[PDB]
């Protein structure tokens, strides 16, 4: 069946042999009497494109079988982690490029467009072979994506890290553009100027208890030219030895400890540092989402040669001898399985057996007893044909 | 497992099992029980130890005869024997304890 929701289709794989037949009228045999028998003259029907793999014991199949299984899931599973982190990339509000023109040509055809589709598939090689083959290139191109997710988490962390500093009220950000340099006086190497903030209502309360302080207090000139968000800063003067004692005096009623001791270079790195941020995530961003949709199309091929491989496998055990038949494929519109599938599966699985017959039937597996587990690699009560869930 | 093997299995094995003549106690929590006698032959091999490593979890108590079914005497012989020796150590015991 299919696992997406979009606006697009649904897809299944079946074994079908030569001596079997559609029993739905008789007079006939597999390829033809059955056209339209899906309902609505709407679907199309076709084979896969799939030959022998030289195989030595089926102690063997058995083995590459449930190895494949496995690691044919953990990609599915690998695929799935990899739509999440591209909707997190969120090329659109809603999932993007998926459903589109795979590989820029129109999606329908471009899984029944396999005829034979060959990035290295050549028979050459041997069963053992392609299997690692495409185990490990799955493991490498994965990682890659791991790589390039990893560095995108980096680069999100870090730069919400900085604009946390670019947002939120005063004495939480940083002081690099709000505020110029040329007020604090260094004219003089014996004042020291604090430009301390206070609230809205004691601004200029502090304009009475402020002469007390050491030499040369310059009067007259301290004033507020910013706002942070409300509250108020202004310019102090201290001696060198008139620091500790003036930020206690101040804390003394209630001022958030927040000092900038400045130099130009301070802001210049700020400035430089947001700046790379920005960038960094730009190009990572614009950059990653094409390559790792570009890894995504290219991989689609293999992750679904390996379940053709999977039924091919389920063949050459079901009806051995000739290890291919009409390995039949569906295509019918989406939301229509109920009532697409009943009569056809069951009257194949009758044909496939002659010695019994019952009302429950599927895959699950449920650690219950040794009954229902619902599969040749796992147990099994009753589970003729073969198929699997297949969609984008 | 008779239909387990029906299609893990292929059901490549030609599967034979026979009703037992009066079965006895089980021995776990000691009570009776039925049960059935299946007989399965082969040619593939690790096919061999999936059955062990399935069929362990219920009771796997390995039994095969000699296909040249001539054995079968000293089969019989070998431990017929030995149920009649072991056939006295419960009488024996249960006087002299008694006693």
């Amino acid at each position: 069946m299919a696992t997406a929701l979009y606006t697009a289709n649904d897809f299944i794989l079946i074994s079908l042999p030569q001596n079997a037949q559609p029993v739905t009228a008789p007079g006939s045999k597999t390829d033809s009497w059955f056209n339209e028998t899906l309902i609505g003259g709407r679907a199309f029907v076709s084979d896969f494109k799939i030959p022998e793999f030289k195989i030595g014991s089926l102690d063997t199949l058995i083995v590459e079988s449930e190895e494949l299984s496995k690691v044919d899931n953990q990609i599915g599973a690998s695929i799935g982690k990899i739509i999440e982190i591209l909707q997190g990339l969120n090329e659109t509000s809603t999932n993007a490029y998926r459903t589109l023109p795979i590989n820029n040509m129109p999606v329908p055809e471009y899984l029944e467009n396999f005829q034979w589709q060959t990035r290295k598939f050549k028979l050459d090689k041997s069963i053992k072979d392609l299997i690692t083959l495409i185990s490990n290139e799955s493991s490498q191109l994965d990682a890659d994506v791991r790589a390039t997710y990893a560095n995108y988490n980096s680069a999100k962390t870090n730069l919400a890290a900085a604009e946390r500093k670019k947002t939120g009220d005063l004495s939480v950000r940083s002081l690099h553009d709000i505020v110029k340099p040329e007020d604090f006086v260094l004219n003089s190497e014996h004042l020291t100027t604090v430009l301390v903030a206070v609230p809205k209502s004691l601004k200029s309360d502090f304009e009475k208890s402020y002469e007390t302080l050491s030499k040369n207090v310059v009067p007259a000139s301290a004033s507020v030219i910013a706002e942070d968000a409300e509250y108020v800063l202004f310019n102090v003067h201290l001696f060198k030895k008139n620091v500790q004692e003036f930020t206690t005096a101040a804390r003394e009623k209630k001022f958030i400890p927040r000092e900038f001791n400045y130099s130009e270079e301070l802001i210049d790195q700020l400035k430089k540092e947001h700046d790379s941020a920005a960038s960094l995530e730009q190009s990572l961003r614009v950059q990653l989402v094409r390559l790792a949709k570009t890894a995504y199309v290219d991989v689609f091929i293999n992750w679904f040669h390996i379940k053709a491989l999977r039924v091919y496998v389920e063949s050459v055990l079901r009806y051995g001898l000739p290890p291919h038949f009409n390995i039949k494929i569906i295509a019918v519109p989406p939301k229509n399985l109920s009532k697409c599938k009943s009569e056809l599966i069951d009257a194949f699985g009758f044909l496939g057996g002659n010695a019994f017959m019952k009302d429950k039937k599927g895959k699950i597996n449920k650690q219950d007893t040794s009954l229902h587990q619902y599969a040749s690699l796992v147990d099994t009560e009753y589970e003729p044909f073969v198929m699997y869930i297949i969609n984008l | 497992l008779e239909q387990i093997l029906w299609r893990v299995l292929r059901g490549n094995l030609f599967f034979k099992t026979v009703e037992i003549e009066q079965p006895v106690y089980d021995v776990k929590t000691r009570e009776y029980k039925h049960k059935n006698a299946f007989i399965v032959f082969s040619h593939g091999d690790l096919i061999i130890k999936r059955i062990r490593k399935i069929a362990e979890s219920l009771d796997a108590n390995l039994y095969d005869v000699d296909s040249s079914n001539e054995g079968r005497s000293q089969q019989l012989a070998k431990v017929n024997k030995n149920l009649s020796d072991l056939y006295t150590v419960l009488k024996t015991t249960s006087t002299t304890l008694e006693s």
